[PDB]
């Protein structure tokens, strides 16, 4: 499983917030501030009980 | 686990059904007792969700 | 190409433990070591090898300025628990290519030093450690 | 009698782990088929989970 | 892979999993001589298999162990010092290999030796054969 | 050199070569004793060879394994059980030596010891003989 | 006859390393070692040896620019495969003779470093290695 | 100096002589006990010597091999093997010492264990006595 900082939600914060965003490097728009909000992301999968059998028989 | 194929010590007997019928109510989304395998318990452990868009899948 | 500006000076790196900063740290080390087995046989002069295991290995230093791992550690190893700890390090060059961040996770310290003072010395601590696992967080 | 059938009907709802899971469908099956007389050896080899379906690949050799 | 001893529905899932375990096999051979050619030998079955399992029970919930929720260090003790007291035939399985038998516990020994109440203890096992009565 | 071991036309090839191997071969003398000379001894007939090998079966493809194809360790374990319990006769050969001959398996003994799901054996061989059946003169 | 000026600089070295080329390399080591037994002779003052078998060794440093090791590695450890790495190294010193190029195959890492720093002094690492077999592409 | 096995006029030389050797002997010594004086002992016979060597059969032209012209290793270890089980009485004599008498073979045990090929072997000897029957 994986957690991060969502990039693009950033990035259209910012925009609307109306900084320049051509000028800034990548590093520059994961660090900028934000103003009291944060954007994550995550990676999970579910597993689920089993309930089914599939039985190949050969001769 | 899944309560799938939980059985009931307490209960006693249920109004017959005939295996299509069971096959059909859990189709429906239905909850519902099964007499099998020697014992009185649950068919499978569903909800009442029937409509599967993309945005709900079958899980 | 490389350049001579681009090596990253240790005057810029930072520590976190256990989620307070650490403004007095002089190094920082951590480093997983892999165990081998030789293979040998009969009939081939040639020696080949294959991994075992691996386990976790580091260090903190730092200026004497307080007593922040008697109070970290406290009485939880004589009480008979097993503290663990989280460790996050920071290194930013400015003149580098980014940043470089990991966390060393399920520390255990291996001694506590109370007093050790010399006449015309300025203290420091030193504290050993082994870990069992790791994340990163930036890669440069 | 007691030795006509199989029990592969109380791993249904993951009573137990997956691991235990797996042993006791080998166990179940090698044990239900090997009465008949006809039936000299099986082998449950391969072994799958994915969503809620088990899967497995048995070998059965007769003396044909 | 974990390790269960199981007695009919009551199951006991070890907390700790151990450093290593073997398996031991062996066979009869039955050895003669015959004047002026030597020694020969012939096949006379097969013997039981045993096993020794090493390991401790803590008595804190530790990051190494196995699951979260087992019993006290001599609770375990007292639940296989009986079923070792009563002669009960048991199965002992270890996920993910091939071992999955009937077994009788032969040896118990436990002890403490630090500080931190956990309690170490070797088991020995052995293999459990019924004999066939035929009848007509 | 390979090791291999056969059982009619089912062959099974060892995926790794172990460090070594040895062959053990003894005599069988007979002791008596002279009453004012000491003890004297006599030839008492030739004893059957053994061997001993040890080696582990792989969990994956290293670069030092014989061959590509092998089956799994407990495939392997599997196999070698079987032929142990039904007592069955073998043939076992080391190429590229003297070691071509009809065993039967006396042990077998496998384990588990670290993170690689590698699993470790020793196996031990005793040699067999055959003796001719008497025929009825014409 | 011997010049002073046909010793070869290490400035004039170079390495590849899995294909790629390592501009921040610093120094590179190989090695072969042989094994031998000693033979004794009743009867014989003398001493004598037969050759066993024979086993690789080396080592890699660098400046410390960015996280190369750890994108080589990875997850590859941690899981349970077994990577082998190919380096190729290179000796072209204009005022010598020729070139010297070798290829180091079948690469096992002995250890992997996560964090080494310390204020006031520039980065760097250091990788161990055992290795299997050589090949030689450009002799002098 | 050079060690030989010989079985009449077929004989065989070591290449690589072994570190060292040692002689065994022993002598029967029989104890009985008197009434208040103690322990007394007579003597009983004479045992037979036995000779154990290890070494090797080497697979290519060393240096500080005996002689040059030796037959393989493994041509070695059959014509040694074929001696054994034939039950021959054989010849053994060092050079250079009172080393020189009659013997049979009761073991012979070979191995490989590195990249080299060589075989390494150890060879039990025992004296050997033959029985005079008297006639009239």
């Amino acid at each position: 499983s994986t957690v991060e900082i969502d990039f693009e939600a950033q990035k259209s914060y910012l925009k609307s917030k109306g900084v320049d965003l051509s000028y800034m490097t990548l590093q520059e728009i994961k660090e900028a501030n934000t103003g009291s909000k944060v954007f994550l992301k995550a990676k999970i999968k579910v597993l689920d009980a089993m309930e089914d059998i599939d039985l190949s028989i050969e001769i | 686990q899944s309560v799938t194929y939980t059985k009931l010590s307490d209960v006693v007997d249920i109004p017959k059904m005939t295996k299509v019928d069971a096959e059909s109510r859990v189709n429906k989304g239905e909850l519902i007792l099964i007499k099998e395998a020697g014992a009185i318990r649950i068919a499978r452990g569903v909800n009442s969700l029937t409509e599967l868009t993309a945005e709900k899948g079958e899980m | 190409n490389m350049e001579a500006r681009n090596v990253m000076s240790g005057t810029w790196g930072e520590l976190w433990l256990d989620g307070n900063k650490v403004a007095e740290v002089k190094k920082f080390q951590a480093k997983m070591e892999f165990t081998k087995e030789d293979i040998i046989i009969a009939g081939q002069m040639g020696t080949d090898t294959k991994y075992m295991g691996y386990k976790g290995k580091g260090s903190i230093t730092l200026y004497h300025v307080s007593s922040r791992m008697h109070k970290l550690i406290g009485e939880k190893i004589k009480r008979g628990s097993e503290p663990r700890f989280v460790a996050i390090s920071k290194l930013n060059d400015p003149d580098s290519y980014g940043a470089e961040r990991i966390a060393v996770k399920n520390i255990a310290f291996d001694d506590l030093t109370l007093a050790d003072w010399e006449v015309g010395v300025k203290g420091e601590i030193e504290a050993p450690f082994t870990f069992t696992e790791y994340d990163f967080l930036d890669i440069i | 009698s007691l030795e006509y059938g199989t029990e592969l009907s109380e791993l249904i709802g993951q009573k137990y782990t997956k691991g235990l899971t797996e042993s006791e469908a080998s166990r179940f099956i090698k044990e239900a088929l090997l009465i008949n007389p006809y039936i000299l050896e099986v082998n449950v080899k391969s072994a799958n989970f994915n969503r809620d379906i088990l899967s497995a690949n048995v070998k059965v050799s007769t003396i044909y | 892979m974990e390790m269960w001893l199981r007695q009919a529905e009551d199951r006991f899932r070890f907390p700790v999993f151990p450093s290593s375990f073997s398996i031991n096999g062996k066979a009869a051979v039955n050895s003669s001589s015959i004047l002026k050619i030597g020694e020969i030998a012939t096949f006379g079955g097969v013997a039981l298999k045993s096993i020794s399992i090493s390991s401790f029970f803590p008595n804190k919930d530790y990051t190494f162990c196995d699951y979260t929720g087992f019993p006290s260090p001599y609770d375990c003790v007292n639940k296989i010092e009986k079923w070792m007291k009563e002669g009960f035939i048991l199965r002992f399985t270890i996920t993910e290999t091939n071992i999955n038998m009937e077994v009788i516990i032969e040896g118990f020994s436990y002890e403490e030796r630090d500080g931190t109440r956990d309690v170490y203890f070797t088991l020995d096992l052995k293999e459990y054969k019924r004999i066939k009565i035929p009848k007509v």
